[PDB]
């Protein structure tokens, strides 16, 4: 047989949803295991059978377990699914989004505060400034990347964007599509303002003292045009 | 800008006045500060925070952090509040607001994140201390990966194995079997302490198992618990500074409760199965709990007391002791009213620790969830405590998580190390789903390093994909499992060289300050009371008045998680 | 005397002119010349050649063999023949005629088998050397047995275990992690080789992870690929004789590819899978492997190119990076482009290697079937290659296995040691059978001893009954690994004694020459050409031409042989 | 699913449960290892339905096989069987006395001097 330490797993897991099966047909109510073992299973079968596509299982196998078929809270505890199984192309991954359908309950429920918007980034002074990305490829720039130093693609008042940021939540990014104008909302960067590396206009303390040197640097490289 | 309260919460967890529901039960845990910055939360990914130059720093400093858990909500006795958690040298570094100070406001001096830091998003999951189970039978090597996938990172107890004076008792006898063991220990991932035979009326017995490492000595019925050996076992772990544990007598053939307090003379001493379905003086074992010197837990069987406690336990009895099938009752009187009583002094902080009694009458991987279930089980009877400051069960959380955190550590002389989340303790950590809170840990932390974890197919192209299992991760493994676990021992074995001795290449570290350990040293559950039992009815009572509880048809953190 | 054709490829395995059929592909290898002597073949078995005085020797010789692979048929870049292979002090000690000189005529001079010769029988099977899997994410320890069970075994790569920088990033970040690291892989039976934090603007960290035992840098995205860290990292690199992975800045953010390639400024660099949906400059990443100084590889999940590709991709991008599920699209007009394009670029020889990117979008034992499968499809598709000399498909198998095997060597500096099936190497070869060839392999030969196999029944009267599945063999064990397996280090670690210092049992040996390969240093895989993407259709063009392939139905070396 | 060591275990349990059930419906005289399977299989069963307690089980159980079920002496091999299963209320302890009838065939006997 040669069973590799992968194929010797699927055997449990694929025990696992005929003993889920099992329960489902005596009228039980699956619970979090069972759920995602009698959906395993399933999608393992059709992946055998070799007539249906990744694309077709994704779309059959969601809410494929009702709200009425599991116990509560079950389908909240499950929004997304993960099985690999072999296809006559190979093994491929097969990812459920909602495979369970959900309820009213929810195990580890969050209760806000206050529905009110967390105010990010308060007190900071917002400069307005209209960019364009006159590139050919689309482009993004994430929260606390130095704005002034952008790719030389996007067309602004690079003068303007010297020792600021993107007021936008932390970790987010803005999209400037190929030939796309935005105005975008800058912040000065928090800290000492010292800014290390990234296209290397500055390298040092975003003052006033350093920003006829980095837009010099800027110019050169062509940054600013 | 303006973000708002639902997407806020799913990119960085919940933040100041949010309430989380504990797992499937009716506790709620609620942040009680952040420290973050609102902008300069930490994010890890393709165009986030957490990049050179940015979130990460680009100028060294010697506070750079070897791994950053971003947005954890700590659930600790010190407290339930939200903050970045900072790992470096295998111990927690600091708890703030980690990051860069060259391009980012409000980050805490020592949490420096720069080009040596890993990352862990923590945005949206409970990060809890390791658990410590003060009551393990070393039965079978097979208890160790059974107590990590249930968020145990610290086993005191003791054993050979599977044999007769194991099965029954926690006890490593002597000298040659306590260097055995000792040296069995390097396999594992888990923390270890053996308890040698408390059980002599001989000073020289006793001093031997200390020196040969002993944390501590284990008075067991089994070997006769007369007040004599109580005596002895007591002056000895007095002179070298090591913890002793008790199983009364049961028949009370050389005295009564009363005689067994006396014999203990004031003395610290951790009196397990307080109980006494576990073992101990019948009927009356329990009135034990409300003395001051007495450091009480509990084994996992009789909590939460449920409709089938009593049923289970008039056979679990028998095959646990090998009794005659004649024997029928007894235990039938006697255990409702003492299994009832144990779960409202749980509540009321008289019992504080929970523990395992491993394979010997209670269950390995079930400390954790058990302890979660007696506590909701209660909320859900007695209502919300008095205690209780605004819409949340904080107190209730922090007195229960103390039971298998910080009071076993206590207990034990090992808390200036382990046992609670905070700046300069060894890096014993569990990551929680807050859907999966104390019934199924996500990762598990031991000094610095993932030992243990929740892991999906080896060949699939993401770690998500079916079937998603525990296994040991490169902490656990090699030369690394020295770097991350401890072997405890007595300060006489440690400062005689034990370590190089008997070539354990383990972290060893010595017990201390278990001696003056009482009641009053225990966090959230220093609760000391006049605890009386009738002889005629079996209920018992706190201060006069009737201590009881119901016995639930159902339990919390159960049948919506587990296939079997 | 005149034996039957059949007779004698039943007994010997095939000879010179023969062709075999790679496992179900329809590749055919041809026997390019046999070492032998017909009539003096090497034969073990009662009654047979190999016996006291006969063709084993009773003269004692300085090359005694310590194992002898009698009538293997060798497929390496050197060749596709017939040969005996002796290993001796666990190194290919010589290839050619084994035997006795006493007894028998042609006999190569150092291929002595004596009395102290074990015997391995591979007539009819073929020998390859073991592979190596040059993007691996140190994210599971299970990831070991599912890679040797596939043929591979040396995994260069990065991570701290199933934490979010490593479930990323191919990254060991620091000294401290890097040291725990290198001392869990104590445990394994794979060659190992650790990448640090590529990611910054600053040498004196660079510098720390080097001197920690790294074997290069990995600049990873999520860490911040901007042009001052490719600068930054490469100085260090180039500094320290040690190579730099690349995983590109996908968004655009601090300039498009053209940019990153000034940035690197002509030197030695493995760009991580060059196709883009790995990750990278989108849509024209691909356009890299073009360039000279560039050492491109692709990862399983887009090789072989199938009508499930796309779609799976859609989705295990998301579940990766985790992402939205408010995001749909860009990737399903962008990816079949470059997807088509990478596995015609394959067979072109523009892409040098293949990867897994294991755990971390992409499979950890599917290195070689997917290699094969490729190899297979293109074969079908476009026809035997015009570069064949006779009815067989040699060049293209030779171009094939260097993908996983040599090339992967020469990039990161142990191809002086590994990597080929060549005098004067480390015995690390995998016996296959050819009607499971790039699907199951047979013995697993690590350091001249076997370390993993299929193998059935423990209690069975002989190896062969039911059920057969890979187990470690005695190389794999005890202190013997530490014989068998090699961690990889830089030379400054190497000369500054971190063996000794981190006290690693393990065979510790230098990568040397990284700095200095070219695309010019591959074996069969040197093309160098002008790629080019539209950015409006996404269709890629190899010197003004549309570069792409139709999707696969269905694979060869799958579904024949496995059962989930 | 998150199977804990202890989960993949009883997936053993079960199956050789499931394998005996299906010897058993063959006809076939159940060995010691069958028997033992058989029994905990049907434990394991009736907590996941979780309408019977712990203490009816006990009693339920009690020569669940019969001497003519099993092969001979097997009884005597298996005086008491238990089995941990999660019930509504939690993992309790099923305790089985004479789980298999007894049949005068006894491999290890003591005779008396
Ligand atoms: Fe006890
Ligand atoms: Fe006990
Ligand atoms: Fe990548
Ligand atoms: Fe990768």
């Amino acid at each position: 047989m040669k069973l590799t330490p992968k194929e010797q797993e699927k055997f449990l897991l694929y025990y696992a949803g005929e003993v889920a099966r099992k329960r489902k047909e005596e009228g039980l109510k699956l619970n979090q295991p069972e759920a995602i073992a009698y959906i395993s299973a399933h999608i393992m079968d059709e992946a055998r059978r070799g007539k249906k596509t990744v694309a077709q299982l994704m779309e059959e196998c969601v809410h494929f377990l009702k709200k009425d078929e599991v116990m509560p809270g079950v389908g909240n505890m499950v929004p997304d699914l993960g099985v690999e199984a072999n296809f006559p192309d190979g093994t491929k991954l097969v990812t459920v989004n909602w495979p369970i359908e959900p309820d009213d309950f929810k195990a580890g429920e969050i209760k806000f505060a206050s529905d009110k918007d967390i105010e990010l980034n308060a007190g900071k002074e917002i400069t307005e400034l209209k960019v364009t990305n006159k590139g050919p490829k689309s482009l993004h720039v994430g929260s606390h990347f130095h704005f002034f130093e952008a790719n030389r693609a996007l067309e602004f008042d690079r003068e303007k964007a010297y020792g600021k940021r993107l007021d936008i939540p932390s970790g987010n990014t803005l999209r400037i599509g190929a030939g796309e104008t935005k105005t975008v909302h800058l912040i000065p960067i928090g800290g000492s303002k010292k800014i290390i590396g990234m296209n290397g206009l500055l390298n040092g303390i975003a003052d006033d003292l350093h920003k006829q040197k980095a837009l010099e640097k800027a110019k050169h490289h062509g940054f600013i045009k | 800008m303006k973000m708002k309260r639902q997407e806020y919460v799913n990119t960085y967890g919940p933040t100041t006045g949010d309430k989380v529901r504990l797992g499937d039960t009716d506790l709620w845990a609620e942040v009680e500060h952040d420290y973050t910055v609102y902008g300069e939360e930490l994010k890890f990914g393709a165009g986030k925070t957490i990049r050179e130059g940015m979130g990460q720093s680009n100028s060294p400093d010697e506070n750079t952090l070897d791994l950053v858990i971003t947005n954890a909500l700590i659930i600790d006795y010190t407290g339930i509040y939200k903050a970045d958690i900072g790992i470096k040298n295998g111990k927690i570094h600091g708890i703030g607001k980690a990051g860069n100070k060259d391009m980012q406001d409000g980050v805490t001096p020592h949490m420096v994140v720069g080009v040596g830091t890993e990352a862990l998003a923590g945005e949206g999951m409970i990060i809890t201390a390791g658990g410590i189970d003060s009551h393990t039978h070393f039965l079978s090597p097979q208890q160790f990966p059974t107590a990590l996938a249930n968020g145990v990172t610290t086993m005191f107890g003791g054993g050979t194995g599977p044999v007769d004076g194991t099965n029954a008792t926690t006890i490593t006898p002597g000298v040659w079997n306590l260097h055995r063991m000792l040296r069995a220990a390097e396999e594992y991932g888990m923390n270890v302490g053996l308890l040698g035979k408390g059980n002599s009326s001989s000073r020289a017995q006793l001093v031997e198992q200390v020196k040969a490492g002993a944390i501590g000595f284990k008075l067991h019925e089994d070997w006769g618990t007369t007040p004599s050996a109580i005596d002895h076992c007591l002056s000895v772990a007095d002179e070298y500074d090591v913890q002793v544990c008790i199983h009364t007598d049961t028949v009370n053939e050389a005295g009564y409760v009363d005689d067994t307090l006396r014999a203990m003379n004031g003395r610290a001493i951790h009196a397990y199965h307080i109980e006494g379905a576990g073992g101990g003086h019948s009927p009356d074992v329990i009135t034990m709990a409300g003395e001051v010197n007495i450091l009480p837990s509990s084994t996992t069987p009789t909590i939460p007391y449920t409709i089938n406690t009593v049923a289970e336990h008039l056979d679990m009895l028998m095959t646990c002791h090998h009794l005659d099938k004649r024997i029928r009752f007894s235990q039938s009187r006697i255990r409702p009213g003492s299994i009832a009583a144990e779960d409202t002094l749980h509540d009321m902080g008289v019992i504080a620790m929970t523990s395992s009694d491993s394979q010997a009458m209670g269950r390995a991987g079930e400390v954790i969830p058990r302890t979660w279930q007696t506590a909701d089980k209660n909320k859900k009877e007695f209502g919300r405590l008095t205690e209780e400051k605004g819409d949340n069960d904080n107190f209730r959380i922090k007195r229960y998580i103390s039971k298998y955190t910080i009071n076993p550590a206590i207990t034990h002389g090992v808390s200036e190390y382990i046992g609670s989340v905070e700046e300069g303790k060894i890096a014993d950590l569990v990551v929680w789903n807050p859907a999966f809170f104390g019934v199924k840990p996500k990762i598990i932390i031991k000094g610095g390093m993932v030992v243990f974890s929740e892991m999906g197919d080896s060949n699939a192209s993401v770690p998500t994909p079916q079937p998603v299992y525990y296994r040991e991760m490169f902490g656990h493994h090699g030369k690394a499992k020295f770097d991350t676990s401890i072997t405890f021992v007595s300060k006489v074995a440690y400062e005689n060289g034990i370590k190089e001795k008997l070539g354990l290449e383990r972290k060893v570290l010595p017990v201390k300050n278990c001696r003056n350990v009482t009641k009053k040293d225990f966090k959230f559950n220093n609760t000391t009371a006049k605890i009386t039992v009738n002889p005629e009815t079996f209920e018992v009572f706190v201060n006069g008045k009737l201590c009881t509880s119901k016995p639930a048809t159902e339990v919390a953190l159960a049948s919506r998680y587990t296939f079997f």
